[PDB]
Formats: C-alpha cells, structure tokens, sequence
RNA sequence: UUGAGCUUUGAUGUGUAGGAUAGGUGGGAGGGCCGACCUUGAAAUACCACCCUUUAAUGUUUGAUGUUCUAACGUUGACCCGUAAUCCGGGUUGCGGACAGUGUCUGGUGGGUAGUUUGACUGGGGCGGUC
C-alpha cells in the first residue's frame, strides 16, 4: 500500500516520503494515528505542494515543546505514600496512574499513558527509577520514593 | 445477516460437485468481518461488518465517501 | 607446467553446442602418447532401488576393431568354430582356474547357457564383483554365439553400472573423423533410454561433456 | 492379477490385498443355515512374516500378485546387498537388507537358498537348513571341574555366535542349522 | 536463532593388503620425480575426466520457531452511561493478542445422515454346480 507520510517514523523514513507499506499497517496504526495518508495524488499535491512547510512547523513545533516538557520535569524527585506492610512490601502496587497523578500534582500536567516504567509494577518501597516517554524520541527520568503511610 | 455492508455481498448458493459428479446443494458464504474503521472526518471510530472484499474496497475509495454513499443507499450504520 | 591451456580454454559459462567446439577437442591436447575420447552421461537413480540395473553392450559403429580381450566359455564344436572369430581363449573351466590365478588381461567374460554352468560358479565373487557379470538381458550368454562374438569383439562400447549417479561410458580413438563421433556419440541415446527402470527422476539426460582424456572440456546441451 | 473371490482361493496363493503381498496358508469355508457365506482364511503376510487373522466375505475379494519363489545361488555379498543366481536361467539378481534379515549370518557363498521374490524383487531369503561354517573365535575349552556337559561360546567366520561342546577349537568346520541356531556336528 | 538448495572459491575421504598417508566409475603413460610393471584385495595405485563425502567466503530461494510489542481482533473480567434493565450498544480499564475465530480452496476421518446395488438357470427356493 503505498502511503505518504506526515511524520517521522520508526524504520519507514522521514516525513514526505513515499513508501511501500503493508496494508495491515497503513490501516490500523499509521493512518488513525496522523502517522501517514495514502498516496492519492490529490493528497500528494495537496501535502507537497501546499502542506510540506506548514506541518513541518507544526511538527518541530511540538518536539520542542516537549524537549520543554522534558526540562521541565527534571525536578527528579516525586514522593508516594502509599499502604505497605512490614519489611517494605507494598501491600497495594503503585502503578503508571498512580505516578502519572502524584507528578502532576507536583510537576509537570503529563497524561496518565505517558510515563513507561520498565521494572513493571513497582511493588515494594524505596526508591525506584521510572522512564517517562514525552516524545518519540526524547526520554525522561524521575526518582519515584514510596514511603510506607 | 450475513451481508457485507459495503458491496452487498449475499451467500450464493451453489453444488457440491464429487468425483463421480454427485451434486449436492451448498452455500458460498462472503467472507465477513467486523472492523472498526477510523473515520477521520468525524474523529470517530464506526463499525461496519464488511467482507474483506469491502476492506479493500474502503481502502482505494475512502471511508467517508463509502459512508456517504451508505447513507445515500439507506442503511443505518 | 603445460596443463593450462586447458584451464586458459575451459568455458563452463558458455555452454557449446554439439558442432561449436568438437574440432578443437584435439587442439585442446598436449598428450605425449595417443588416446580415446570419453563421454559424459547421467540419469536419476535412486541410490536405493536396484531395480534400476540395464546390463548389457551397445554396438557403436564406424572405428576400432578388435581391441578387446574376451574369455569365452562354449561347450562342443563351437569350441572351434569360436575360434574363427578371432577369440583368445576358446575353452573349459582351465579358464575358470587362470581366473583363480588372479589374470587381469581378459575383460569381457562370455559363456554359453550349457557351459554357462562352468562360468557361473567360478569366478564367482570375482567376475561380477569385477563388474563383469554374465546376464541374459544382454546376450553374453547365447546360443548362435559366432553371430555375436564377431561383434561383441569387433565394435561394442559397453554401458555400465557405478554406485555415484555417474554414467560416462567411451567414445573412440581422439584421431577419428569429428562429426562422425558426433553421430557416433548421439547414436546412445536409442539405447540408453531404450529400457529406464520406470523411476526416472527430474529429467533424463542432465549432463553432456566431451573430455578425450584429460584435455578436452566440452560441455553440452540435453536436446541438441 | 486375476482377481480372487473368497470361497475361490484355497491355501498356497499369494493375493496382494491393500497394496501389500499375503499368502494364504490356510482357509475354512463356511455356509451356515440362513446367512451370507464367508471364508475365515488364515492369511500370512509376506514382507514382515506375520500371520493375520481375516474372515473374508463370499464377495468380498482381491487381486493376486507376481510373489514367487524358486532356487536362486548365492553368489556375493557388497555394501548392503546381495546377489544371487539361476541354475535353469542364469539370471542375475540383487537384493537388499530388508529381505536378508538374520540370515546374512548364515549365508555364506554358492549356498542354494530359496527366496521369495515380488514384482520380479526379492523380500525374503531363506538359508539353506543346515550350514557348514568355520569358526573364528572360541576360548580352548579345558575341562576343569566341569561335572556336567558345560558347552562353550564360539563365534564363526560369519559373525555367528553358536554353543559348541567343548573340543571344537579354532579353525574347526562345524554344522549349524540355520532354523535353530544350533550346533549339529563338526564336520571333519 | 538457524535448516535445506542454487552460480561459487577451495580443501577433503585415513582399515585387510599394497610401505600406507586407495572416494567411486570408466578412458588409463602424464607431468623435480612418481606411475604402470610387482607385492595386492572384495576392488590396485601416476594423468585429468563425471560426480558422491563433508568442510569455509558472497548473490543465494527461502522457509523455522522463539522472544518482545500494540494497533487489528477476542474478552461469557471490573466500573460508568443510554436506564426505573444480570439483553444490546457506547466509554474508561485490565487480560489475552496477530494466536484464537470466521470465509474460499484442499487432504483425512466420517453408517451421524441420504440415495442405491446386492444376476440368471434350477425338476419349489436355498446350498452345490453352470453361464
Ligand atoms: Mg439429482
Ligand atoms: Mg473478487
Ligand atoms: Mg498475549
Ligand atoms: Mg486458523
Ligand atoms: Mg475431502
Ligand atoms: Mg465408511
Ligand atoms: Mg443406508
Ligand atoms: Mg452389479
Ligand atoms: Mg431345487
Ligand atoms: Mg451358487
């Protein structure tokens, strides 16, 4: 299926480029998703010819304004009260909402399907380390503590 | 029924034909399947039990325009 | 070294056809004594069935006479009359006792179905495990033998069987008229696809190559 | 390949039901008082050597087969195979591991053993009743205490191992029969 | 993560007996030294030919599962709404996840079901025999 697309994608190329894409995944995440638009030529003529500079500012727009996000959330502390037995061992696991809230409580306003925590659940208490994905390719730490209420 | 919302593709029915050329009464049924598609002019996601056929179909035409002529043709979607 | 100009000549890249280069095959040498042309041939055979054997001899006219040493078995006057065909050892089973001696000049061993009880027995592993069996469907065995043997030692080239898929059997002497081995070389083929084993493979006759002894690299085409 | 009826075929015959030689080695006909008649036939089956059990119906039936049997020679043995020969027709022959299973020990050379062939192909050789071979290894037997009869392992020229009495010794040719792997004499 | 094939550069087969450090099969006197001759087996030896047996560099044609993921799909998990509703739909969320399942084609099994066949003569018919 060849598609045109409109952003920077993983192993396809960069935006305004003409690939040959399998149909499964033009239809069900490229294209719901901005990520593409088949290659019609009305749709190559609309997006070279008239589109190719305003969503490029439109899209280096956003990746700096998350690298803002990112600045913004290096305060790289974030407290968690939350019930735990003895020997630490949370009886209830504090998850990617519960950090996603507790962040924008104190911090920056990020949506709760944002953060990516690798280790999984975080189930005990003490400090852990949770990856926050704010943009496609910008990263960003915080140092979560969960302290035994 | 088993009807694809996009073309209209009923069950035909045809023969079981054997070696010996006994023929038998059979149905060919279209190949259906519900999909949700991302309309993108009304940022909304609708469900059309299309064949796969009809998938492709939607694929060169575009939703919108199978929509429009859905509605045109009548059928609540 | 002088043996490349044969590696200078091989073309495996560029197959010839049958007429391309057949008179080079001779300009492709540098033998210090004479020798015979050879042949290349190949059939699907499954390793496993031996229900795939063709014994027997292929008469191939047009060259070399009597070049062949023979040992023939008869019972009665043809002990004699085999003799007018030229034959080396015309006899009984003292033949069958050089054989014990360990002879290696005769090749071809022929016998006659009432003496065939002398051959049969002896040289028993020998001749056959030498790949010189008696069978009846080639006629080694018969009973108007000086019909045969004037041939059979006259002009036969015959064809044989190896464990590899390999089937190359003999042309004739290098110094012979080039497009009369050319038909002399696609006169096989009535015979070697006369009598298959029913269980022939992918194809029939995959390889055709040319080499006199060592000097000649002709490969060739299935069809032409 | 004449086909066979069931209350036709008699002991001896070698049908060729489902794609595999039998031989029918017995067969009892039986025509009872109101009802279809059969034959419960006591077949063999001729390429593992088993006897099957099968009731056969008066119609149902099946086509013979090209298996026979006769005197071939053994001439000699080469990788896996062995080769054999006429004495009335002189016609070679080869044949594979399959059809000389266990008695490759007891064929030795020019042996007259008769063998089983179909679709004109060997599928079992039988050895000779009784064969002279030679022994390659035994232990002097030395009497020692033995109060009994004792015997004594020996293997022979052909990877046979046979119980030989005591005195048989090294080089010696003994009878062995192949039905019993048995020692029968030595022959002087 | 690898397995089989194909142009392909090459190497490589170790017993008995022959000195052994013989791949097979024909044609078998070629290139400092072998060869044949001779010892020899079951086959006897330089010379290259047709290839088998592995082995290593590319284009190879590829499949094979084995991990991860989410977005298709499933959800007879939980909660919210239509709503005075253990249906249905929509929405959050969790779990599976390109498996499952369905359509066309195809191999197997299939008295579960259906349509049918199962001869004639005959000193009644059957069995026996016969055509
Ligand atoms: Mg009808
Ligand atoms: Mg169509
Ligand atoms: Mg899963
Ligand atoms: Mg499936
Ligand atoms: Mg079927
Ligand atoms: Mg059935
Ligand atoms: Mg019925
Ligand atoms: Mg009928
Ligand atoms: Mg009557
Ligand atoms: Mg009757």
């Amino acid at each position: 299926m060849q598609v045109i697309l409109l952003d920077k994608v993983a192993n396809l190329g960069s935006l305004g480029d003409q690939v040959n894409v399998k149909a499964g995944y033009a239809r069900n995440f490229l294209v719901p998703q901005g990520k593409a638009v088949p290659a019609t030529k009305k749709n190559i003529e609309f997006f070279e010819a008239r589109r190719a500079e305003l969503e490029a500012k439109l899209a280096e727009v956003l990746a700096a304004a998350n690298a803002r996000a990112e600045k913004i959330n290096a305060l790289e502390t974030v407290t968690i009260a939350s019930k735990a037995g003895d020997e630490g061992k949370l009886f209830g696991s504090i998850g990617t909402r519960d950090i996603a809230d507790a962040v924008t409580a104190a911090g920056v306003e990020v949506a709760k399907s944002e953060v990516r925590l690798p280790n999984g659940v975080l189930r005990t208490t003490g400090e852990h380390e949770v990856s926050f994905q704010v943009h496609s390719e910008v990263f960003a730490k915080v140092i979560v503590n969960v302290v035994a209420e | 029924s088993r009807v694809c919302q996009v073309t209209g593709k009923r069950p035909v029915t045809g023969n079981n034909r054997s070696h010996a050329l006994n023929a038998t009464k059979r149905r060919f049924l279209p190949n259906l399947h519900s999909h949700r598609f991302w309309v993108e002019s009304e940022k909304r996601f609708v469900t059309l039990r299309v064949s796969a056929k009809g998938m492709r179909v939607i694929d060169k035409k575009g939703i919108d325009t199978v929509l429009a002529e859905l509605r045109a043709r009548g059928e609540k979607y | 070294k002088r043996m490349r100009v044969i590696r200078e000549k091989v073309d495996a890249t560029k197959q010839y056809d049958i007429n391309e280069a057949i008179a080079l095959l001779k300009e492709l040498a540098t033998a210090k004594f004479v020798e015979s042309v050879d042949v290349a041939v190949n059939l699907g055979i499954d390793a496993r069935k031996s229900d795939q054997n063709v014994r027997g001899a292929t008469v191939l006219p047009h060259g070399t006479g009597r070049s062949v040493r023979v040992a023939v078995f008869t019972q009665g006057a043809n002990a004699e009359a085999a003799k007018a065909a030229g034959a080396e050892l015309v006899g009984m089973e003292d033949l069958a006792d050089q054989i014990k001696k360990g002879e290696m000049n005769f090749d071809v061993v022929i016998a006659s179905p009432d003496a065939m009880r002398v051959v049969g027995q002896l040289g028993q592993v020998l001749g056959p495990r030498g790949l010189m069996p008696n069978p009846k469907v080639g006629t080694v065995t018969p009973n108007v033998a000086e019909a045969v043997k004037n041939a059979k030692a006259g002009q036969v080239r015959y064809r044989n069987d190896k464990n590899g898929i390999i089937h190359t059997t003999i042309g004739k002497v290098d110094f012979d008229a080039d497009k009369l081995k050319e038909n002399l070389e696609a006169l096989l083929v009535a015979l070697k696809k006369a009598k298959p084993t029913q269980a022939k493979g992918v194809y029939i006759k995959k390889v055709s190559i040319s080499t006199t002894m060592g000097a000649g690299v002709a490969v060739d085409q299935a069809g032409l | 390949m004449a086909t066979y009826y069931s209350n036709d075929f008699r002991a001896g015959l070698k049908i060729m039901l489902d794609g595999e030689p039998y031989a029918v080695e017995a067969s009892e006909f039986v025509k009872p008082g109101k009802g279809q008649a059969f034959a419960r036939v006591k077949l063999r089956r001729l390429l593992t050597g088993t006897r099957v059990e099968k009731t056969f119906k008066s119609t149902d039936s099946a086509e013979g087969a090209d298996v026979v049997d006769m005197n071939l020679t053994y001439l000699y043995n080469d990788g896996e195979f062995w080769h054999f020969m006429n004495n009335e027709t002189f016609e070679q022959l080869s044949a594979d591991a399959k059809a000389i299973g266990d008695n490759a020990k007891w064929l030795l050379d020019q042996a007259e053993c008769i063998v089983t062939l179909w679709n004109g192909q060997p599928i079992s050789v039988t050895p000779p009743n009784f064969v002279e071979l030679e022994i390659v290894d035994t232990d002097p037997g030395l009497k020692g205490d033995t109060a009994g009869t004792g015997g004594k392992p020996a293997t022979l020229s052909t990877g046979a191992v046979v119980k030989v009495p005591l005195f048989v010794q090294i080089g010696e040719v003994i009878k062995v029969d192949t039905r019993s792997g048995e020692y029968v004499s030595r022959v002087k």
